RNA sequence: UAAUUGCGAUAACGAACGAGACCUUAACCUACUAAAUAGUGGUGCUAGCAUUUGCUGGUUAUCCACUUCUUAGAGGGACUAUCGGUUUCAAGCCGAUGGAAGUUUGAGGCAAUAACAGGUCUGUGAUGCCCUUAGACGUUCUGGGCCGCACGCGCGCUACACUGACGGAGCCAGCGAGUCUAACCUUGGCCGAGAGGUCUUGGUAAUCUUGUGAAACUCCGUCGUGCUGGGGAUAGAGCAUUGUA
């Protein structure tokens, strides 16, 4: 058997856990599920990628994260990569890898640099100034 | 929820800070070098480092016992916990503070400045460091103000990987004319360091190639 | 036949609880309502002149079941309003304690929340009952 | 910008000048070869030198160079 | 009746970790010597000690600043073993740190 | 080119400091493998949309396993790496790329010789000189002022709703902070619209405060065309806290 696989990272205000243990299809991130979530305000990011793969896609995948995080837009940007991971992993290790790779090559130009390593952060604040790069105004004579 | 540790991890710092400051203040005539302390069960393994250990030892009870009693009463330990004992110095000519106090005495005993000044750096380069310099501020005549200096060998300053093998010794002297300040920063060899990064980042070395082989057909012999 | 795993909605739930508890009149409001300013950091008092107590009751009920524990300090700090503090940068400041104390006492008199270990109080066995049979199915048939 | 200093070119010269006939054009293989051979304390130079070495190897393969 | 169970938490004061690896190797060896079940060490986040100050005796002139930090780490390990082997680290092979601190910690 | 960074005929040759090299932080590995401090599964399962044992409170030696939720304790991180143009065709430089990245991968630290009559005798208990040392410029206790204002000068918050509030929905994630010569964090209960008296894990911090529980932002109704949820300068009463005052 396998106790736990490894994967984790840091969103702009959320973190990730390798708690994707064995399930039977359903997907729920305990804060914005697929079934009973109802935001009906900004669903473009879920209308975009779920076109020609299948709508149910509940076979043997289940994102079951005990902990949680996020802010006001980190959550939408986190469920974005969550559904990306779900779609790719549902076809990688269960449905045929032919289906996975053809679906990926179809969805080539839809991962807006979603495969990069986590290196997107703001900058620290430089001293002697008000903002980050901004500097205080001088006192000429 | 029983939650405090920065109150004591910094006490560990300020402890030997104050101690080595007091030692630099008191142990002048010896030519002091420094300390090193380790924490163990009911015995703080403390060591001082010295070049004239016989003087500070005295007649096995002239100074060490009273130093132990001083450090005892400073904190109210149990007499028997602390254990203050000296230790011989390796590379005696390399202790920057030692050479600084040496030059201090060579100045205060009434000797010409430049003679002993180049003498001590010649001596340490003979001992075999990588390089060293010396600078002295203040005045050396009925004059305004000057800053004499000189060096030999090679010197580097600066970046991150200089701090490991560069030394520092900035000291003062209170003469009849006015306060003067000397500074020395001896740079020791990198190869004989035996601790930490040996080679410089600038440095680089390439091992030698292999051996040569003529044609040598497979086999035609009697066996 | 009961509450699902996570059946939830927002403003419809709030208005439903409000209009449902309006015609009951079993809240037993204290009496000093509609004089307070809701916080020590409000710009002006409420303008409805009749309500908002019910709305805050519905609000706290809209996550007494969503979350395990609860706290009066947490409920105040949730909407510790921003003070228009004169010629000064604004700052958030905690809400009124009396309003939350009294609405919590009224909810306890009704029997929704009960003192319990692991911090203060907790949604009651009446909450278990109503998410089982009565309030779950009532909200199902109402929406 | 993408410009090299003294010591990298010096190391490249002294490296090829005793190991011409090895170190294939692949940059990762050049990396592993220089790691096996030399001991470059500057761990970033250990990877920087490989690019210039393979560049000079491409140059000599195209044709002779000066010096 | 010897060979008991304690699940004792023992403290230690240092900052490096190679001594901890040596101690774990030694206790794993002594536990394998008489088939005793091991226990993993403690693990915690790092830390930083910010002290913002000026770079001048008097505050005239420029407005530079300075900060520096530390990373000292006392540790404590949770070992399941009896007293006769708990007391062996400070005795057998004395080196800087490879010791044992007497303390009760099982409730 | 970031450059005394390199190419180069060269009365130059061979070396040093600076540059650079270097350290810190934002970085992935299905690992060497780690922590009842995040806590994890089959939780044996127990009260919760049923002929959907997975979780909601949790079983404080609940399993074989522990990092899978932080981390480095480490180590490999991944460089002009290919095409075009482009100059003794060598330095070097712009586009196309698959991709951790492609002004130096971003930013910070580290700083050359020679100087300034630059600031600091008010950090010194570091001092050369003179002054004071018994009617004290030494030190200590009571009270004022350093916040005083006819007038100018230099930072910074509020302001001219229409792109401005009230009841609510996100309180979730982020670098900090807290004692055996005892006063720091506040949890739910009570009257409290600024404090106050409770008992709580609290003084060797992923454990408790804060699950690091802010506002910014949007809509259900009420708010309008100004001097109304743009104004709050300047003043008058009252309830209070800290501190000997």
């Amino acid at each position: 058997a396998v106790p736990s696989v490894q994967t984790f990272g840091k969103k702009k205000s959320a973190t990730a856990v390798a708690h994707v243990k064995a399930g039977k299809g359903l997907i729920k991130v305990n804060g914005s599920p697929i079934t009973l979530v109802e935001p009906e305000i900004l669903r473009f990011k879920v209308y975009e990628p779920l076109l020609l793969v299948g709508l149910d896609k509940f076979s043997n995948i289940d994102i079951r994260v005990r902990v949680t995080g996020g802010g006001h837009v980190s959550q939408v940007y986190a469920i974005r990569q969550a559904i990306a991971k779900g779609l790719v992993a549902y076809h990688q290790k269960y449905v045929d890898e032919q289906s996975k790779n053809e679906l990926k090559k179809a969805f080539t130009s839809y991962d807006r640099t979603l495969l990069i390593a986590d290196s997107r952060r703001p900058e620290p604040k430089k001293f002697g100034g008000k903002g980050a790069r901004s500097r205080f105004q001088k006192s000429y004579r | 929820a029983l939650i405090s540790k920065k109150r004591k991890l910094v006490a560990d710092g300020v402890f030997y800070a104050e101690l080595n400051e007091f030692f630099t203040r008191e142990l002048a005539e010896e030519g002091y070098s420094g300390v090193e302390v380790r924490v163990t069960p009911t015995k703080t393994e403390v060591i001082i480092r010295a070049t004239r250990t016989q003087d500070v030892l005295g007649e096995n009870g002239r100074r060490i016992n009273e130093l132990t009693l001083l450090v005892q009463k400073r904190f109210k330990y149990a007499p028997g916990t602390i254990v203050l004992y000296a230790e011989r110095v390796q590379d005696r000519g390399l202790s920057a503070v030692a050479q600084a106090e040496s030059m201090k005495f060579k100045l205060l005993n009434g000797l010409a400045i430049r003679r002993a000044a180049y003498g001590v750096v010649r001596y340490v380069m003979e001992s075999g460091a990588k390089g060293c310099e010396v600078v002295v501020s203040g005045k050396l005549r009925a004059a305004r103000a000057k800053a004499m200096k000189f060096a030999d060998g090679f010197l580097i300053h600066s970046g991150q990987p200089v701090n490991d093998f560069i030394d520092t010794a900035t000291r003062h002297v209170l003469m009849r004319q006015g306060v003067l300040g000397i500074k020395v920063k001896i740079m020791r060899d990198p190869a004989k360091s035996r601790t930490g990064p040996k080679a410089l980042p600038d440095a680089v070395t390439i091992i030698e190639p292999k051996e040569e082989e003529p044609i040598l057909a497979p086999s035609v012999k009697d066996y | 036949p009961g509450v699902s795993v996570r059946d939830v909605a927002a403003q419809d739930f709030i208005n439903a609880y409000a209009s449902f508890l309006q015609r009951q009149g079993k809240l037993e409001v204290p009496g000093y309502v509609d004089i307070v300013k809701t916080s020590s950091g409000n710009e002006m008092p409420p303008q409805d002149a009749e309500g908002w107590f019910y709305k805050r009751a519905a609000s706290v009920a809209r996550h007494i079941y969503m979350r395990k524990q609860v706290g009066v300090g947490k409920l105040n700090k949730l909407y510790g309003g921003a003070k228009s503090r004169g010629v000064r940068p604004y700052k958030h400041i905690d809400a009124s304690g009396s309003i939350n104390r009294k609405v919590l006492q009224a909810l306890e008199k009704i029997g929704i929340v009960e003192i319990s270990p692991k911090g203060g109080r907790r949604i009651s066995e009446n909450g278990q009952r109503d998410l089982d049979r009565i309030a779950a199915q009532t909200l199902e048939e109402d929406e | 910008g993408r410009v090299r200093t003294k010591t990298v070119k010096r190391a490249s010269k002294a490296l090829i000048e005793r190991y011409y006939p090895k170190l294939t054009l692949d940059f990762q293989t050049n990396k592993r070869l220089c790691d096996e051979i030399a001991t470059i304390q500057s761990k970033r130079l250990r990877n920087k030198i490989a690019g210039y070495t393979t560049h000079l190897m491409k140059r000599i393969q195209k044709g002779p160079v000066r010096g | 009746q010897q060979q008991q169970i304690i699940k004792i938490r023992i403290t230690l004061t240092s900052t490096k970790v190679k001594q901890l690896e040596n101690v774990s190797s030694n206790i794993v060896k002594n536990a394998e010597q008489h088939n005793l079940v091991k226990k993993g060490p403690v693990r915690l986040p790092t830390k930083v000690l910010k002290i913002s100050t000026r770079k001048t005796p008097n505050g005239e002139g420029s407005k530079t600043w300075e900060t520096y930090e530390m990373r000292i780490h006392k540790r404590y390990i949770d070992l399941e073993a009896p007293v006769q082997i708990v007391k062996r680290i400070t005795q057998i092979t004395i080196e800087p740190g490879v010791d044992v601190e007497v303390v009760v910690a099982s409730n």
